[PDB]
């Protein structure tokens, strides 16, 4: 069975709500496991306390830089980066969870949640999960973004783990 | 009030467009990977005795969005065309940026400056003469820069302003 993880989202320290994700371990086990472990913090580091540094209304919310907290960092449980596992799954619409990268085979910890269909990213970013509950939380995060993604409040993962 | 100049920084990804702009605006350099969506900055300077306001658009090198450039190319007055002297592909990518600018603005007379960045680095694969010859064939200045050492940073932006001045009195 596919694991489930949750994010408790805060806005300038004030609670907003919980988003949970199904992780497609059945299709992308190595990428799903990276995200799962980072959501539990079981390796001594992970998503807890990090922010969504790039939010662009109409497109996506991106976060996962827990090493520099500014969009230039992050690391996987396998080393700084790891390869593209496969591109079986597509960016079909809102709620898709997919890996950010700096080109081929540069997955770290940064990820994005789609708020629309982003099919031009197919075959370049590894899709590995989907929002299960709390998509309205993600919709609510959008208004703190902008055209270039700078956020007007600090949107943070106040808590996260496995369900 | 002082004249404003609309400068646009273009070029392939990772050549140093943002590092150059942040050196100009903020006078510091960090060696981190922070790929640009789009950023805009303002700075007042003195050039050839004349005070002016630089409006700088720092654009995305991200190659997949090459069809998204027409509007900022129509709006911009002058273009800093940046490549890195240790990346021959970024030098080859320059031609496509210039052709796109000329096409979009439907003119052979667009203010531009060719900038060879990262000249602090030992692994140079594009010679100075190679870039000087290209700039000569374009009819535009060439300036070598380092965002890391600040070599040539002011010179590149200021020269582009000089090129826009020479065009608006034409
Ligand atoms: C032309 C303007 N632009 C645009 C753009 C594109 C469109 N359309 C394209 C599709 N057609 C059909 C309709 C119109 C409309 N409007 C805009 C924006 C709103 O105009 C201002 C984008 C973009 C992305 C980059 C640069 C410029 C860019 C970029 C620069 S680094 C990058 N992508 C990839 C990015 N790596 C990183 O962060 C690295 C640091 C980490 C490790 C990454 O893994 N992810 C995850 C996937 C999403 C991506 N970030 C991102 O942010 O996508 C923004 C988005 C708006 C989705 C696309
Ligand atoms: N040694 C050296 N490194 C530089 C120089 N300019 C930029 N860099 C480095 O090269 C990398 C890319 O720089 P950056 O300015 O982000 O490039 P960009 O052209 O803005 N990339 P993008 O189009 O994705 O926004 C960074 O690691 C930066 O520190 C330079 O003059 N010298
Ligand atoms: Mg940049």
């Amino acid at each position: 069975v596919n694991p489930t993880v949750f994010f408790d989202i805060a806005v300038d320290g004030e609670p907003l709500g919980r988003v949970s994700f199904e992780l497609f371990a059945d299709k992308v086990p190595k990428t799903a496991e990276n995200f799962r472990a980072l959501s539990t913090g079981e390796k001594g580091f992970g998503y807890k306390g990090s922010c969504f540094h790039r939010i662009i209304p109409g497109f996506m919310c991106q976060g996962g830089d827990f090493t520099r907290h500014n969009g230039t960092g992050g690391k996987s449980i396998y080393g700084e980066k790891f390869e593209d596992e496969n591109f079986i799954l597509k960016h079909t619409g809102p709620g898709i969870l997919s890996m950010a990268n700096a080109g081929p085979n540069t997955n770290g910890s940064q990820f994005f949640i789609c708020t629309a269909k982003t099919e031009w990213l197919d075959g370049k970013h590894v899709v590995f999960g989907k929002v299960k509950e709390g998509m309205n939380i993600v919709e609510a995060m959008e208004r703190f973004g902008s055209r270039n993604g700078k956020t007007s409040k600090k949107i943070t993962i106040a808590d996260c783990g496995q369900l | 009030s002082m004249t404003e100049y609309k400068l646009v920084v273009v070029g392939a990804g990772d050549v140093g467009k943002s590092a150059l702009t942040i050196q100009l605006i903020q006078n510091h350099f960090v060696d981190e990977y922070d790929p640009t969506i789009e950023d805009s900055y303002r700075k007042q300077v003195v050039i050839d005795g004349e005070t002016c306001l630089l409006d700088i658009l720092d654009t995305a090198g991200q190659e997949e969005y090459s069809a998204m450039r027409d509007q900022y190319m129509r709006t911009g007055e002058g273009f800093l065309c940046v490549f890195a002297i240790n990346n021959t592909k970024s030098f080859e990518d320059i031609h496509h940026y210039r052709e796109q600018i000329k096409r979009v603005k439907d003119s052979e007379d667009v203010p531009m400056v060719l900038v060879g960045n990262k000249c602090d680095l030992p692994s140079r694969t594009v010679d100075t003469k190679q870039a000087q010859d290209l700039a000569r064939s374009y009819g535009i200045p060439f300036i070598e820069t380092s965002a890391k050492t600040r070599q040539g940073v002011d010179d590149a932006f200021y020269t582009l302003v000089r090129e826009i001045r020479k065009h608006k009195e034409k």
